């Protein structure tokens, strides 16, 4: 994708998240663990019914139409039926294929991007406290206990608290 | 001695293959099909009013051919015409065959009203054993077979207005006789005529003598006509011979009717959209059952499969083995 996370700078996704579609994993002193993140996972689920919603929205209804088999062979006026029919069924199958790929490739550039945002978000929120591995995963440079890291998953991580703890164990 | 804090995103034991702009196939966490490729094999009684013709034509239950007599004035938002129809009446053609069946199949009934044509100095209602009716022989309910009266067919020469404020169907022919003596045992003239007109429009037609196929005992033919009258417009009848009279008109509508040829049994159940090969689901965006279709309906489309991705790239751990 665009953003270069999913399939990127991420190896591989988790079948063992089956409680959301992004979220975090973490070793502490205290040992390791794993939580969905509710808000990035919405986010895409949101933008994904969206068009689908869009996309089955039912939009024609037709009633007598043109006769489209025939047991008789008639020459002119009947080339110009087929023909008619023949079009107009290229035209949409074009379009039902240019569709699905449109969309496809945008679904999985938000997915993709949505990842991002999650990471980038994370990243800010630990300040100078942490540093990118490069892989998905934050070095964080101080004790954080399963209070702090839940502290960080939902949004209340204050970053001042452990900064001179961290600041000192990184310029080391 | 600090922490990790790893993000990341899920990933399943079974994706599915979708396409994209980039990619003929990609691994995705879900998709949803867009092409609707089945039906029931059933065509849904509801909420269309179905008019099964079982072993007649709309054409045959139009000019009332003896068997077809249960549909007289019948309605229909779908007219469905079975493999098995048979014709069992007088032969005959339509010259625009096509184009008699669309308009009446589009108008959505045949409720008919009988006027009171004068038919001065001539015999009516003509039979056939080609066409019975019970026991003995008979025609097309909706038409009138005028032959000699005595030794003499005189000139006809008919009107009929429209002062109602709707449109009037009428159905009439012309009788092409297999031989001279036929020809003129039925009406005296040697060569007849048919000229039936309004104020902006006319139609004559003149007999042609001689064989066809022998069919349900004639080597003769009717060849059936149409004309619409419209409201404040006028209908003339004129012919010195050969006439098979209107007995009266069909009341045109317009709106959604229609009429499709089709072998699937009607069934009870709810169904927006009918093909021939059955009602399908309208859930999908687009179908590759038929482009014969009825009612608010996906688009026909080529393709057999189309698959939306519903959900982000599927990324396996990097396998062991
Ligand atoms: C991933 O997407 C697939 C579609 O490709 C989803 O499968 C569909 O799931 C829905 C909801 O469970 C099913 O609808 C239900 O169908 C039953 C008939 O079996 C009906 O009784 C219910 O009232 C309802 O309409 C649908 O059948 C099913 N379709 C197919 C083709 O499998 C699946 O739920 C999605 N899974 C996830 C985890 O998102
Ligand atoms: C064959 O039958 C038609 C239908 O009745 C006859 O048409 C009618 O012919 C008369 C004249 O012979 C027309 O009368 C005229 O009407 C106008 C307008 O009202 C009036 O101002 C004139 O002074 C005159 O009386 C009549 O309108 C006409 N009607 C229709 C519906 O066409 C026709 O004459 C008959 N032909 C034969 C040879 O018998
Ligand atoms: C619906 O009916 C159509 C038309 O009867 C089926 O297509 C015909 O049958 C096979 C298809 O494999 C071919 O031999 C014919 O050429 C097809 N006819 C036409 C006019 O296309 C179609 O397969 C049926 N579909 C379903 C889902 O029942
Ligand atoms: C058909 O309908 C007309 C009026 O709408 C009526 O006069 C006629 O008798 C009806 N005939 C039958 C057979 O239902």
């Amino acid at each position: 994708g665009l953003f270069g996370a999913i399939a990127g700078f991420i190896e591989n996704g988790w079948e063992g998240m089956i409680d959301g579609w992004y979220g975090f994993r973490h070793q502490n002193s205290e040992g390791t663990g794993q939580a969905a993140d509710l808000k990035s996972t919405q986010a895409a689920i949101d933008q994904i019914n969206g068009k689908l919603n869009r996309v089955i929205e039912k939009t024609n209804e037709k009633f007598h139409q043109i006769e489209k088999e025939f047991s008789e062979v008639e020459g002119r006026i009947q080339d110009l039926e087929k023909y008619v029919e023949d079009t107009k069924i290229d035209l949409w199958s074009y379009n039902a294929e240019l569709l699905v790929a449109l969309e496809n490739q945008h679904t999985i550039d938000l997915t993709d991007s949505e990842m991002n945002k999650l990471f980038e978000k994370t990243g800010r929120q630990l300040r100078e406290n942490a540093e990118d591995m490069g892989n998905g995963c934050f070095k964080i440079y101080h004790k954080c206990d399963n209070a702090c890291i839940e502290s960080i998953r939902n949004g209340t991580y204050d970053h001042d608290v452990y900064r001179d703890e961290a600041l000192n164990n990184r310029f080391q | 001695p600090g922490a990790t804090l790893c993000l990341g995103h899920h990933a399943v034991p079974n994706g599915t293959l979708v396409k994209t702009i980039t990619d003929d196939q990609i691994e995705v966490t879900n998709a949803t099909e867009l092409v609707q490729s089945s039906s029931t094999g059933k065509i849904c009684n509801n909420p269309h009013r179905i008019l099964d013709g079982i072993d007649c034509t709309l054409i045959d239950a139009l000019l009332g051919d003896p068997h077809c007599d249960v549909f007289q004035n019948e309605t229909w938002d779908l007219f469905v015409e079975r493999s098995k129809a048979f014709s069992n009446c007088y032969p005959y053609d339509v010259p625009d065959y096509a184009s008699l069946r669309s308009l009446v199949a589009s108008s959505g009934t045949l409720e008919f009203i009988t006027e009171g044509f004068t038919w001065t100095g001539v015999t009516q209602n003509g039979g056939s054993n080609a066409c019975k009716r019970g026991p003995g022989s008979g025609f097309f309910s909706r038409l009138n077979w005028l032959t000699k009266s005595g030794s003499t067919y005189p000139v006809l020469n008919v009107t009929m207005p429209n002062n109602d404020n709707f449109d009037k169907l009428y159905i009439w022919g012309v009788h092409h006789p297999s031989t001279n003596q036929e020809q003129t045992s039925l009406y005296v003239q040697a060569s007849g005529r048919v000229t039936v007109s309004t104020r902006r429009s006319q139609q004559t037609i003149i007999p042609n003598i001689g064989s066809r196929p022998w069919v349900r005992q004639a080597s003769s033919r009717i060849s059936i006509y149409w004309t619409i009258v419209k409201p404040g417009d006028v209908l003339v009848i004129n012919s010195n011979g050969n006439l098979i009279a209107p007995r009266g008109y069909f009341k045109m509508r317009t709106g959604k009717s229609s009429i499709m040829r089709s072998d699937a049994p009607i069934d009870t159940c709810i169904s927006e959209c009918i093909t021939p090969n059955g009602s399908i689901p309208n859930d999908k965006p687009f179908q590759n059952v038929n482009k014969i279709t009825y009612g608010a309906c996906p688009k026909y489309v080529k393709q057999n499969t189309l698959k939306l991705a519903t959900g982000m790239r599927n990324v396996p751990e990097k396998q062991t083995r």
